[PDB]
Protein backbone atom coordinates (compact mmCIF):
# COMPACT_ATOMS: atom_id res chain seq x y z
CA UNK A 1 0.00 0.00 0.00
CA UNK A 2 1.20 3.54 0.33
CA UNK A 3 4.03 1.83 3.08
CA UNK A 4 4.89 -0.50 0.13
CA UNK A 5 4.40 2.60 -2.61
CA UNK A 6 7.31 4.89 -1.03
CA UNK A 7 9.76 2.55 -0.67
CA UNK A 8 9.94 2.34 -4.89
CA UNK A 9 11.48 5.25 -5.23
CA UNK A 10 14.43 5.25 -3.00
CA UNK A 11 13.32 5.48 0.35
CA UNK A 12 14.00 2.70 2.65
CA UNK A 13 13.23 1.55 6.19
CA UNK A 14 15.74 -0.74 8.19
CA UNK A 15 14.60 -2.89 10.83
CA UNK A 16 15.54 -2.09 14.89
CA UNK A 17 18.48 -3.56 16.38
CA UNK A 18 16.52 -4.68 19.37
CA UNK A 19 13.37 -6.57 18.59
CA UNK A 20 10.10 -6.73 21.21
CA UNK A 21 10.90 -10.06 22.55
CA UNK A 22 14.14 -8.55 24.28
CA UNK A 23 12.65 -5.45 25.18
CA UNK A 24 9.74 -7.20 26.90
CA UNK A 25 12.73 -9.50 28.42
CA UNK A 26 14.31 -6.58 29.84
CA UNK A 27 11.30 -5.00 31.05
CA UNK A 28 10.20 -8.54 32.56
CA UNK A 29 13.33 -8.78 34.10
CA UNK A 30 13.83 -5.42 35.81
CA UNK A 31 10.32 -5.76 37.32
CA UNK A 32 11.24 -8.82 38.70
CA UNK A 33 14.38 -7.77 40.05
CA UNK A 34 12.17 -4.97 42.07
CA UNK A 35 9.68 -6.66 43.57
CA UNK A 36 12.13 -9.46 44.88
CA UNK A 37 15.26 -6.77 45.83
CA UNK A 38 13.95 -3.68 46.39
CA UNK B 1 5.84 5.97 -23.26
CA UNK B 2 8.79 4.34 -22.00
CA UNK B 3 9.94 2.96 -18.59
CA UNK B 4 11.07 -0.13 -17.30
CA UNK B 5 9.23 -3.44 -15.22
CA UNK B 6 7.92 -6.74 -15.02
CA UNK B 7 4.71 -7.58 -16.74
CA UNK B 8 2.00 -9.08 -14.77
CA UNK B 9 -1.80 -9.74 -16.24
CA UNK B 10 -3.94 -7.48 -13.93
CA UNK B 11 -7.23 -8.41 -12.00
CA UNK B 12 -7.54 -4.85 -11.32
CA UNK B 13 -11.38 -4.41 -12.69
CA UNK B 14 -10.93 -1.15 -15.38
CA UNK B 15 -14.11 0.50 -16.47
CA UNK B 16 -13.99 -0.22 -20.45
CA UNK B 17 -13.59 3.65 -21.06
CA UNK B 18 -10.31 3.49 -18.74
CA UNK B 19 -6.86 3.22 -20.14
CA UNK B 20 -4.20 3.66 -17.87
CA UNK B 21 -3.58 3.34 -13.84
CA UNK B 22 -2.07 4.77 -11.28
CA UNK B 23 -1.25 4.53 -7.91
CA UNK B 24 -1.57 6.41 -4.24
CA UNK B 25 1.82 7.63 -5.57
CA UNK B 26 0.52 8.46 -8.54
CA UNK B 27 2.89 7.18 -10.79
CA UNK B 28 2.09 4.99 -13.99
CA UNK B 29 1.77 1.24 -12.44
CA UNK B 30 -1.00 -0.64 -15.11
CA UNK B 31 -1.47 -0.33 -18.64
CA UNK B 32 -3.61 -1.45 -21.04
CA UNK B 33 -2.10 -3.35 -24.13
CA UNK B 34 -3.06 -1.38 -27.52
CA UNK B 35 -2.94 -4.03 -29.91
CA UNK B 36 -5.25 -6.22 -27.87
CA UNK B 37 -6.96 -5.73 -24.67
CA UNK B 38 -5.73 -6.81 -21.92
CA UNK B 39 -4.48 -4.91 -18.73
CA UNK B 40 -1.16 -5.53 -16.94
CA UNK B 41 0.48 -4.56 -13.99
CA UNK B 42 3.83 -2.79 -13.87
CA UNK B 43 6.53 -3.58 -11.07
CA UNK B 44 10.16 -2.35 -11.04
CA UNK B 45 13.15 -4.94 -11.54
CA UNK B 46 14.45 -5.95 -7.75
CA UNK B 47 16.79 -3.13 -5.95
CA UNK B 48 18.35 -2.66 -2.65
C1 LIG C 1 -4.53 -5.42 -36.15
O1 LIG C 1 -4.27 -6.03 -34.80
C2 LIG C 1 -5.51 -6.39 -34.10
C3 LIG C 1 -5.16 -7.15 -32.85
O2 LIG C 1 -4.58 -8.38 -33.19
C4 LIG C 1 -6.43 -7.27 -34.96
O3 LIG C 1 -7.68 -7.41 -34.29
C5 LIG C 1 -6.66 -6.68 -36.32
O4 LIG C 1 -7.40 -7.65 -37.13
C6 LIG C 1 -5.39 -6.36 -37.00
N1 LIG C 1 -5.66 -5.68 -38.31
C7 LIG C 1 -4.90 -6.05 -39.50
C8 LIG C 1 -5.19 -5.36 -40.84
O5 LIG C 1 -4.06 -6.89 -39.44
Amino acid sequence: DLICAQKFNGLTVLPPLLTDEMIAQYTSALLAGTITSG
Amino acid sequence: LTGTGVLTESNKKFLPFQQFGRDIADTTDAVRDPQTLEILDITPCSFG
